[PDB]
């Protein structure tokens, strides 16, 4: 029942403008006797989508002034470029003109919660564990975002994060490689020298090849010069 | 608020420019360096209607809508001879320069150039000299860079700095060698500079990684998704 | 003036003659560029309305169309009747050299007009077709 | 590599004292680099940036709006030809003939020797006195195509 | 000729070798009086009153009451950070007058500054100079420091308490930064782009605050204003336009200088009594009033007063009442060609029809000029003239850019006819594709 | 140039192809299939052209035996000469720098001036 909203986020699969379904292609489609020739000059029969009110052809309704709140795309005779979401709205720069796709779960409770008592220590830095701070990346933390080719080029090379304090007491310097040891499992990175994070920690990308979110807030063993 | 459109009455926002108010009710006028998210600057000067003091008012004025409040009791025309005329001369202008590149370029299609072009009824060229070039730049992976389109809208480094809090992307240069991209060639910094390929209305940021597999418009299947 | 202008061919005979018989508020004149005058008649009125052309000084004598338009899907219909379908009639007077487009307009559940097979038998076949491939009945 | 001097960079400070904001003291920051090195390099715009505390995008913005401040190598003097109106009516078109005659360039160019670069530039405030030109700091009025390869030899 | 102080109020304290006036012979002829005046005697109200019912207009160009532009600051009194800037630019093509007034008076503009800014509560203020007049600003540096040095300047002048510090900002060389709200752009360190009005800069300026902007003659007649009397500057010249001006004819002429006279001065006495007419063996053809950014006018022209009304109604501009005389020798294709050259290359770039369409213009006479126009050049000139007036650009620069154009077109139009020889041709045939022959 | 024009110009919908970039920059078509079979020979593809890379000659003999060798791929269609229009070049026009064709080098086009540049 946490869940009964989710009935209302889009209509069924019944759901209609006029009789007639939701295109998801434009009208001027092309290359729709020819697109699977090679394979057999036979064209194949239309996907049929039993699942959703959207059609797998151009065979629907895209109309700006179509009573829905999902709009595939946004096109307008005379505008075929993102501005054809002005036809789209109820005033420009607005919503859309039959309300946002999208439904809250959940309204705002009537009462509050309790203050939070564990108020927590201050972080001390004990010698031979390294606390793990968390470094975000937008291109390498989500995990399907890794595998797109084209994000390998623009995710950075992955090293670790030291107090200058911290690497000079371990007799680093900046891009040399250490090796440290997770779970029993010894792995190896160069060294960047971070000015802003605080000694007693040592800075992991999150979310890389090999180190996984869940280390966030972990400690570190055995970290040294490889 | 009330407007008068050419000889129609309509109910506005007083708070809105004469564009947004008019492109609200369905009336089509060309517009570049307008954003709904960015404001009004009033710089290509595409969005000029005629705008009158009274009812009984035959000479007018020449006003940018977009710079203009949409205030009680205003009389506008869209469709008056002078005012389609000066919209045609700046899309014209604009053609000038322009790159003979619309069969290789990725917003083909897609683009607001051609549309506002086509908007106006501009076809047939009478310019005859030479047309400006540009060097491209590497903008990295994500982005590709055709200077050689641009119309000098300001759209992008609107956008990237004042919108996006951008501070790799720039205006360089003058009178019409004004450049639009980088001090030097390497990757933009934001995590928002996707949004240069929507924002720009012309082809010169396009998606690379589209560009690579590219498609026209009218060619893809689309859906609503969530990322 | 321009042959392709959107005209209302108020000033056609056709329309102070369907004036003087049938009233102002009977029937709607639309604006169109086909040339010809465009009336909006009730279905109720329809029959009527046929007849009187049909027996005007120099007549319309030939039903020269007859067909459906499905409307639910126009958008600019300004100047326009409520439709959610619709049944036009061309009607052409030789004698006159002219012609007239009546236009029925009918509602999603009530698709039923009465028949013009009374007045001009090639109706007959172009009801057949309406009914065919717009669902529109014919009485 | 680019490394402002010791006295470049108390010169770019005190112009930031002048005014509420640091960034009103872009142009004479690049101003101050052009004097001292004859021009302003690409290092040098990334240096003003990190001294006014301005993206580097914003400088380069400056520097390319503004004519007189040079983003290429430049001579060791630099002539700047007024070539506006009422100089066209009193003859800049010798002096220029006689300047191209005599450096063996075009306005824009260089010297092979790297002593001169000529250049075309806006009306100098001095049309009552026209032809006038700009040598790197003085004026000469009253010019004569006769008067210019006599003129050159006195900047070494 | 002798300059009485009753009758040139701005050059008469000038000497014969050309040579700049300190402070101590600056106040031997009756200096910083009219500053002593206003400093103890007189509110700010009352002083921008006094500029105000005393008829200065704006010596920039635009004729602008500078009481009223004073009077259009806030009253707020939490706005207390305010800013008066002098426009030293001078960037127009045929003005230099703001040189001599500079380089040989800066201590007028000193005391004129001080007065307008104790006028205008502004805690600052800004010399916007361009960086060519070097000596002028050597001149504006040393008079500064003069000021500084006797307390003219700073904090507690003379007693009053007002405090204000005079700075002087050199220019980088482009013309667009003459314009106030691209001055305002250039002073804050960014690319000198204009801004559109409302809001005004005397609402929200530079750096956001109240700021004023003023010419450098302004600020010179205002301490003779001060000292005098508003009676005694209303009946210098019985016009329209109060004051004296600066004015003076440049290009082969006999005499091109500079002079100070009263408005309503016929053109023709400029140019005859004073410029000594033209050369030898040169007639006159045509001549600009007020700078490059002025229609032209015909020889009918000069029989007429040096005002803004009596120009204004002939089709032209008063403009910077530096007037440039045109000889039957100049082509009148080739001057227009070399003034739109110039304003081409002076656009700042913001707007589409000023940066998109001076550099047609500029190419059409280009192809005038070698004898290659081709039919519809002028039809596209005149077009341009149409579509670059006030209202249609960001800024007045363009309408200014196609005045000397349009003027010339409409009094010389056989020497822009006579350019167009070629047929107009914009395709080439391609083999296998007929035509669409218009006829 | 693999521009897509003839595709979407098609009223049946006959002619599929993908853009493909060498290492240059020009464009050009990785596939190029015509469905001869469902072709009404309307000339519209020629006509939508750009670049006059498409288009009808005179060959009626078209006959065949099986409806898949009907489908026409790249290698079939692929001449080695000009066809109809024996000068055109479309790269010679559009601003896209290609090898052997640099930013203004095209048509009516002029050379690039940096912002960098010291003229006024
Ligand atoms: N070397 C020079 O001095 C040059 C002078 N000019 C002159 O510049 C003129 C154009 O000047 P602009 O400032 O662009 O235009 P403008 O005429 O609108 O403004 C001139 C002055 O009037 C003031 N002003 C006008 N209306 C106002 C209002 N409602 N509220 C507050 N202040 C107001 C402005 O603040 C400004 O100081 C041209 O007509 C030309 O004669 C042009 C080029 C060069
Ligand atoms: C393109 C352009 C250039 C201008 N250049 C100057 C200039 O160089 N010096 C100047 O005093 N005013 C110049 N002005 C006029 C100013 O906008 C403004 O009127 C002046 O600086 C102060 O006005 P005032 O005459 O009332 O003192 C220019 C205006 C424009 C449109
Ligand atoms: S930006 Fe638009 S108009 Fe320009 S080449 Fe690309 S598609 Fe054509
Ligand atoms: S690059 Fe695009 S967004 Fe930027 S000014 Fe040019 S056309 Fe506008
Ligand atoms: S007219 Fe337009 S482009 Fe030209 S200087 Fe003014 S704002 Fe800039
Ligand atoms: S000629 Fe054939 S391939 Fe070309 S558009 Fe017509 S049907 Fe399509
Ligand atoms: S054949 Fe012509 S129209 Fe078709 S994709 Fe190639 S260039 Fe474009
Ligand atoms: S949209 Fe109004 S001037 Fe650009
Ligand atoms: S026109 Fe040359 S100095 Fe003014």
């Amino acid at each position: 029942p946490e869940l009964a909203g989710i009935k209302d986020a889009a209509p069924d699969a019944t759901f209609r403008i006029r009789g007639q379904k939701l295109a998801r292609e434009p009208h001027r489609y092309s290359g729709r006797t020819a697109m699977r020739a090679n394979i057999s000059v036979h064209e194949p029969r239309q996907p049929q989508d039993i699942d959703t009110m959207f059609t797998f052809s151009m065979e629907g309704n895209n109309q700006p002034t179509a009573h829905r709140s999902q709009v595939p795309f946004a096109w307008a005779p005379g505008w075929n470029s993102p501005q054809a979401w002005n036809k789209f709205q109820d005033e420009v720069g607005g919503k859309l003109r039959f309300g946002d796709p999208g439904v809250r779960l959940f309204e705002t409770s009537e009462n509050g919660l309790d203050y939070f008592t564990s108020v927590p220590a201050r972080f001390q830095p004990q010698d031979g564990k390294w606390r793990i701070a968390p470094y975000y990346h937008l291109f390498g933390s989500d995990e399907l975002s890794q595998r797109a080719p084209v994000f390998q080029s623009r995710m950075p090379q992955p090293y670790i994060k030291l107090n200058p304090a911290d690497a000079a007491k371990l007799g680093v310097n900046a891009g040399t490689r250490v090796s440290f040891s997770y779970d029993g499992n010894t792995v190896t990175l160069p060294v960047e020298i971070a000015e802003g994070l605080t000694a007693g920690q040592v800075g992991l990308p999150m979310g890389m090849s090999g180190i996984a979110p869940v280390l966030a807030g972990a400690h570190l063993e055995d970290l040294k010069e490889a | 608020a009330t407007i008068h459109v050419d000889g129609k009455e309509y109910e506005v926002n007083g708070a809105d420019n004469l564009l947004e108010a008019c492109l609200s009710l369905g009336l089509d006028i060309p517009y570049f360096c307008w954003h709904p998210a960015l404001g009004s600057v009033g710089a290509c000067r595409q969005c000029a209607v005629k705008q009158y003091q009274n009812a009984e008012d035959t000479r007018g004025r020449l006003v940018m809508s977009c710079m203009t409040p949409a205030s009680d009791g205003t009389f506008i025309s869209i469709d008056d001879e002078e005012a389609k005329q000066f919209r045609e001369s700046v899309v014209e202008w604009l053609m000038t320069n322009h790159p003979h590149d619309c069969p290789v370029c990725e917003e083909g299609g897609n683009c607001h150039l051609q549309d506002m072009t086509v908007m106006t009824g501009h076809s047939f060229r009478r310019y005859r000299f030479t047309k400006r070039t540009h060097r491209n730049q590497d903008l990295g992976p994500f982005i590709s860079h055709e200077m050689n389109r641009c119309i000098a809208c300001y759209r992008c480094v609107r956008y990237y700095k004042d919108y996006a809090g951008g501070t790799d992307l720039g205006v360089y240069g003058a009178h019409d060698n004004v450049y639009f991209g980088r001090p030097e060639d390497g990757t933009l910094e934001s995590e928002f500079s996707g949004n240069l390929v929507e924002i720009c209305p012309t082809g010169v940021f396009t998606d690379k990684t589209h560009s690579e597999r590219y498609n026209r418009k009218w060619d893809m299947q689309f859906a609503p998704s969530i990322c | 003036e321009p042959a392709w202008q959107t005209r209302d061919h108020l000033d056609d005979p056709v329309i102070g003659e369907l004036r003087n018989r049938f009233g102002p508020d009977a029937f709607t004149v639309q604006a169109t560029r086909t040339g010809v005058p465009v009336v909006w008649i009730k279905r109720e009125q329809l029959l009527e309305v046929g007849d009187f052309l049909k027996k005007l000084p120099k007549p319309y004598v030939m039903l020269f169309d007859l067909h459906g338009m499905d409307e639910r899907l126009r958008t600019h219909r300004e100047g326009l009747p409520a439709a959610d379908f619709s049944v036009f009639y061309h009607l052409i007077s030789i004698d006159r050299n002219r012609d007239i487009m009546l236009k029925v307009a009918l509602a999603e559940n009530d698709l039923h007009v009465p028949t013009f097979t009374k007045l001009f038998p090639n109706a007959n076949w172009y009801e057949r077709e309406t009914w065919d491939l717009f669902g529109i009945t014919f009485d | 590599a680019f490394e402002l001097s010791a006295a470049e960079r108390e010169a770019i400070e005190h112009e930031m004292h002048h005014y509420e904001d640091p960034r009103a003291a872009s142009i004479e920051a690049l101003k101050i680099v052009q004097k001292q090195r004859g021009w302003v390099p690409d290092g040098a715009i990334h240096a003003i940036a990190d001294v006014l505390g301005i993206p580097a995008s914003d400088v380069e913005g400056v520097a390319t709006f503004y004519s007189q401040i040079f983003r290429q190598p430049v001579g060791r003097h630099v002539i700047r030809y007024c070539d506006s109106v009422v100089c066209h009516i009193n003859g800049y078109q010798g002096i220029q003939a006689a300047l191209e005659k005599k450096l063996n360039i075009k306005p824009g160019q260089t010297t092979f020797d790297g002593r001169f670069t000529l250049l075309p530039t806006c009306c100098l405030g001095n049309c009552d006195k026209g032809p006038n030109m700009m040598i790197d700091e003085d004026t000469h009025a009253h010019l004569t195509p006769e008067a210019i390869p006599e003129l050159l030899e006195r900047y070494k | 000729i002798i300059r009485t102080p009753e009758t040139h109020p701005l050059t008469w304290r000038l000497r014969d070798d050309k040579q700049p006036v300190w402070l101590d012979e600056y106040r031997s002829k009756n200096g910083y009086e009219g500053a002593r005046k206003a400093l103890t005697g007189l509110s700010p109200d009352e002083i921008v009153n006094q500029v105000k019912d005393a008829g200065l207009k704006g010596r920039g160009g635009a004729g602008f009451s500078t009481g009223l532009k004073w009077s259009l600051m806030p009253k707020d009194e939490s706005m207390n950070i305010r800013y008066l800037l002098c426009n030293a630019d001078e960037m127009e093509p045929g003005t230099y007058k703001d040189r001599l007034l500079m380089e040989q008076l800066p201590h007028l503009l000193v005391e004129g500054m001080l007065i307008s800014a104790f006028a205008l509560k502004a805690y600052r203020g800004y010399i916007f100079l361009r960086g060519e007049y070097i000596e002028a600003a050597v001149n504006l540096r040393r008079a500064i420091a003069e000021a500084t040095e006797a307390g003219l300047l700073g904090k507690n002048i003379m007693g009053t308490g007002f405090d204000f510090e005079l700075f002087v900002h050199t220019g980088a060389g482009r013309y667009i930064c003459g314009e106030e709200t691209a001055l305002i752009n250039s002073l804050e360190g960014r690319r000198a782009n204009p801004r559109s009005k409302p809001p005004f800069p005397a609402t929200s300026g530079a750096w956001g605050k109240p700021t004023c902007v003023n010419n450098v003659e302004t600020l010179c007649n205002v301490p003779a204003i001060l000292a005098n009397g508003v009676e005694w500057y209303q009946n210098i010249s019985k016009s329209k336009d109060a004051g004296t001006k600066l004015m003076g004819f440049s290009g082969r002429v006999k005499n091109p200088g500079l002079w100070e006279l009263p408005f309503g001065t016929t053109a023709r006495e400029i140019l005859e009594d004073y410029a000594g007419g033209m050369r030898d063996g040169l007639k006159f053809k045509a001549w600009q009033p007020g700078g490059a950014g002025t229609d032209f006018l015909t020889e009918a022209h000069l029989d007429l007063p040096m005002e803004f009304e009596s120009i204004g109604k002939a089709g032209s501009r008063l403009g910077t009442a530096l007037a440039m005389a045109v000889d039957h020798e100049i082509n009148m294709v080739s001057l227009v060609r070399n003034l739109e050259e110039f304003f081409a290359r002076e656009s700042c770039g913001w707007c589409t029809p000023c940066r998109d369409g001076l550099p047609w213009s500029v190419k059409i006479l280009r192809a005038l000029e070698r004898g290659e126009g081709q039919p519809g050049d002028i039809e596209t000139l005149e077009q341009l003239c149409r579509f670059l007036g006030p209202g249609k650009t960001f800024c007045a620069h363009a309408p200014g850019a196609v005045e000397p154009l349009q003027s010339a077109i409409k009094y010389f139009r056989e020497e822009f006819e006579a350019g167009i020889k070629q047929p107009f041709s914009n395709t080439h045939l391609i083999n296998g594709i007929q035509p669409n022959l218009l006829k | 140039v693999a521009c897509n024009l003839c595709a979407v110009a098609c009223p049946v919908g006959c002619i599929s192809l993908q853009k493909a970039e060498t290492k240059d920059g020009r464009w050009y078509p990785e596939f190029f299939r015509i469905n001869f079979s469902r072709c009404i020979f309307c000339g519209l593809c020629e006509e939508a052209c750009p670049t006059t890379a498409i288009q009808l000659t005179p060959d009626f003999e078209m006959g065949e035996y099986k409806r898949q060798d009907l489908v026409y791929e790249k290698e079939d269609l692929l001449i080695s000469g000009p066809g109809k229009y024996p000068e055109y070049n479309f790269y010679r026009m559009a601003g896209m720098a290609i090898d052997g064709k640099d930013k203004g080098e095209a048509e009516n086009e002029a050379k690039p001036i940096d912002v960098k540049s010291l003229l006024p």
